[PDB]
DNA sequence: ATCTTTCCTATTGCTTTAAAGGCAGAGGACTGTATTGATCAGTCCAAACTTCTTTCTGCATGTACATGGAAAACTGGCCAAGGCAAACACGTCCGGAATGATGGTATTTAAGAACAAACATTCCCTGGTATCAGCAAGTACAGTGCCCTGCTGACAGAGCAGGAGACACAA
DNA sequence: TTGTGTCTCCTGCTCTGTCAGCAGGGCACTGTACTTGCTGATACCAGGGAATGTTTGTTCTTAAATACCATCATTCCGGACGTGTTTGCCTTGGCCAGTTTTCCATGTACATGCAGAAAGAAGTTTGGACTGATCAATACAGTCCTCTGCCTTTAAAGCAATAGGAAAGAT
């Protein structure tokens, strides 16, 4: 008989969803055919992006006494970091400010 | 003798107040009325969204956020610590709009 | 029903907190005109793509994928509205 | 009910249990991680089907992906991502 | 030659006013007392800079430029409406009261 | 044997001869045109597919490149090529 | 028996080849389907818009005294034209150049008093 | 066969060239440096894409089109090289 | 005396020239050398097409070109007609580079 | 250096609203097998590259002279910041309606799949003209010495009005 | 013969002639670089013939789009009160712009050697064609369980009031 289910993330031992990576690739009209671990890497990288800014932002919301991250967190950690700011550039956040940047020329004497 | 503070100080409190903060700048229905005075030009009789007239705000915020914070450059650039259209079209040019 | 002249509607203090939180300290007194130029400049090419992409739809409404859409299409990505 | 509509939200409130066990996340800020994994999947995926008409390929292989990743990412993110990826592909390849 | 009767201020008035246009240039002027006095044929400079230094301090004397770019160079110099006939019955050497702005 | 390399070399010509009866091109001027065809076509096939993606269409109509041409292209290059495309979708439709 | 065959480009009346575009936009992955008359418009499209900038160039080759278009005519015409300089704004061209422009501020003061170089 | 010093093959009146090209009438002693220190940067940002595209081919000649692919990824797209 | 160009005339006169000449201004084997200097960090024993090398000179080129421009406009926003690293500087910063 | 005023931050209490937790179900992921088309492994060759040599300048480097642009100093006035008071227009909510986007079913119409013919497109061989190289007239504009024309300030020297001596008028 | 008014000579303020000197503004000669004209040459582009793969015609079919209705949700419109924000005014201070000065760091031009570019050849590498092998993805059917919608609970954050410290400004 069939044996049991075990969903593709189990077997990477990742978090997020192979399958539905993997769909959305075939539906995207990305090329014919899709290759069996293109999914799995994909899910891989796209897991690991997001633990590296929600790690980055609960640092920023425990900095700022606040146990939830807002946009505001997300904004502070991805333009205190090089090389995320440089991935997320042109991004534009809702409801994220701008980190506080005053130019010394502007000071008093 | 009332208090007063000397010019620039007041200035740099309120940078420092909205610099901080992340709620937005401009008044939501004068914004929206104009979003629908620009929108008839392309269609009459057009509905909209309340969620498309408040990304519409905030990325008109954001960009001009961005062109001030270029045109602040520009100014001090040129020595001077007040900000002129000269300075926001030097930031237009090279930006490339 | 219809709108003239909005485009005052962003006020001197509007601009004055845009300028103060991008660092200016002193901003000049014509400042406020060429802001109001370039932010309605702005709005119209957005409002275009936007109502462009609202028209290929069939639909009236202008909804807020469509704003994402067309901010994209522009390099001007936006976060938060996008689904 | 309306039609059901799909989001990262459950995966990332998983990835965020994981590196920060006792915080929470806000709905905004959600809606804004869904986007920033849209944005990217879009991003890894597109470089991936231009790297596959290139070479004149049909499919797009873990390769294709490596290669995206590494054209995408900049610095410690790329090779960190690489490693990732890799370990991955590894562990699962052995089912 | 004699040393005209007349001083550089009547001259210059007397230039200004015979001319039909009421204006000349310095070269213009210059030709203009050459040929009516033989005198001042000779030894140019001197009563050329003295010319010169009359048009420069008197302000009963204006200059006006050249529209249509004339012949060209140089600028014409007229009399003021308001310096009246001050050489006039005689006194050509000597102006009494000579003419002022205030 | 050597692959053919396709292009629009000649019926870039056959246009050029048609606008300007008298004058020539270059192999290198023919090179450029033929890059600027193919990333003009590349940019209307990809927004034509943005749009059919956002809509949910599986395929790309007439309506999805005039709705790209407007998109994609500024003031009055929109409107004469607009013009231009529904003359011809119509003359073919006629035959 | 089979009819005469017409290429869809003489249908249309176009120059453009509406068939090797429909392969184009088929091979692509740009969708599932293509639609008919989705390579016809795409291909007047194309076609148009190589006729503007040949027309543009042709003029700028006629004013160089030239008739060989060449990639200096190429940019001239696209950067003189505000619509396609906005198009192909962010588009380099290879052994193109740059429109002739000097700013004012830097063309040479004409002193009313020139005498020779001295300092200043 | 290992190249070491080649930044300075970008020569001081080559620079005054390319600015001059740009309209510049008169240039800074420091601008030289300043100058190769950019383009070194856009060099290595442009050939590690190029290196990449040319890895992916499992090839070992960079040939243009892998250059054209990676200027077009950086928005720099090039026409006159089979793009 | 011996003939001598005024300061700024020779500018002029080079301006107007590499603005109507199409030419490459970089040397082509020195640009080659440092082309292939920097693959060597990326990947060892590569080989290059000359349309390769050639197509890199041409965007280095073009992106030197568009960077003097635009610190040509920073200086004189300035109001001074010598370009210096801080316009450079500022050219980038703005462009987002 | 010390005092006064204003602002900001921090703490405690209330509340409210937004996120975490639980359950249902359905749609889409997972398993298994046959098919097949894509990819991979090995060989070959020609064409494309890399390497070495020599030529032949034309370019970059170096040096020296000096001009004029950048920066520093100073001044002032006018533009903009700070504060106050009155008006107003935004914020928030509440309801009425009418507009339109979504869902469902019949249908209809347009595109994919398959196969064969043929025909258009690409590649290879030949004239002729549009371009490039070199020299040379002619033009355009800069460099600059010179000239004319203005103006400040002072000195030098005649011109006419006021005061005192000598003369003449009045008595 | 004595007392007083007017004329003439002298003096004094006004006015003009003269000089020196420094500044602006414009003219014509000298000189160097760029454009144009001519010829020769050469290379390169358009026109004619052979190969191939790709486009078009025809038929079947099937699924994506169209048309009509229904429905509910969501966006426009208006009304109202409350109060924060905006606008106009006044006061003044300090920052921008203009002027002046100094000198140094940039530009111009000439001298020099060298290495970049061109041509050629040889060596060598490998990109892509070709064939056969293999293996990994797709297609289809069955099934079962993960993820999203709805609802409920509670704690994280917002709001209000207060208190204390930091810092600006003035004496």
């Amino acid at each position: 008989a069939r044996a049991k289910a075990k969903t593709r993330s189990s077997r990477a031992g990742l978090q997020f969803p192979v399958g539905r990576v993997h769909r959305l690739l075939r539906k995207g009209n990305y090329s014919e055919r899709v290759g069996a671990g293109a999914p799995v890497y994909l899910a891989a990288v796209l897991e690991y992006l997001t633990a590296e800014i929600l790690e980055l932002a609960g640092n920023a919301a425990r900095d700022n006494k606040k146990t939830r991250i807002i946009p505001r967190h997300l904004q502070l950690a991805i333009r205190n970091d090089e090389e995320l700011n440089k991935l997320l550039g042109r991004v534009t956040i809702a409801q994220g400010g701008v980190l506080p940047n005053i130019q010394a020329v502007l000071l008093p004497k | 003798k009332p208090h007063r503070y000397r010019p620039g100080t007041v200035a740099l409190r309120e940078i420092r107040r909205y610099q901080k903060s992340t709620e937005l700048l401009i008044r939501k229905l004068p914004f929206q009325r104009l979003v629908r005075e620009i929108a008839q030009d392309f269609k009459t009789d057009l509905r909209f969204q309340s969620s498309a007239v408040m990304a519409l705000q905030e990325a008109c915020e954001a960009y001009l956020v961005g062109l001030f914070e270029d045109t602040n450059l520009c100014a001090i650039h040129a020595k001077r610590v007040t900000i002129m259209p000269k300075d926001i079209q030097l930031a237009r040019r090279i930006r490339g709009e | 029903k219809v709108l003239r002249d909005n485009i005052q509607g962003i006020t001197k203090p509007a601009i004055r907190r845009l300028a103060r939180r991008g660092g200016v300290k002193r901003i000049s007194g014509l400042i406020y005109e060429e802001t109001r130029g370039v932010l309605k400049v702005f709005l119209e090419n957005v409002i275009r793509d936007a109502v462009t992409y609202t028209e290929h739809a069939k639909r009236k409404t202008v909804t807020a994928m469509d704003v994402v859409y067309a901010l994209k299409r522009q390099g001007r990505t936006l976060y938060g509205f996008g689904g | 009910k309306r039609s059901r509509k799909e989001s990262y939200s459950i995966y990332v409130y998983k990835v965020l249990k994981q590196v920060h066990p006792d915080t929470g996340i806000s709905s905004k800020a959600m809606g804004i991680m869904n986007s920033f994994v849209n944005d990217i999947f879009e991003r890894i995926a597109g470089e991936a089907s231009r790297l596959a008409h290139y070479n004149k390929r049909s499919t797009i292989t873990s390769r294709e992906i490596q290669t995206a990743v590494r054209l995408l990412l900049p610095g410690e993110l790329a090779k960190h991502a690489v490693s990732e990826g890799t370990k991955a592909v590894t562990k699962y390849t052995s089912a | 030659h004699a040393k005209p009767p007349y001083s550089y201020i009547s001259l210059i008035t007397m230039a200004i006013q015979q001319a039909p246009s009421k204006m000349l240039t310095l070269s213009e002027i210059y030709q203009w007392i050459m040929d009516l006095f033989p005198y001042y044929r000779q030894n140019q400079q001197r009563w050329q800079n003295s010319i010169r230094h009359s048009l420069s301090f008197n302000d009963c004397f204006v200059k006006v430029a050249r529209s249509p770019d004339k012949p060209g160079k140089g600028s014409y110099w007229t009399l003021h409406p308001d310096s009246g006939n001050m050489f006039e019955n005689g006194c050509y050497l000597r102006r009494q009261k000579r003419f002022k702005c205030e």
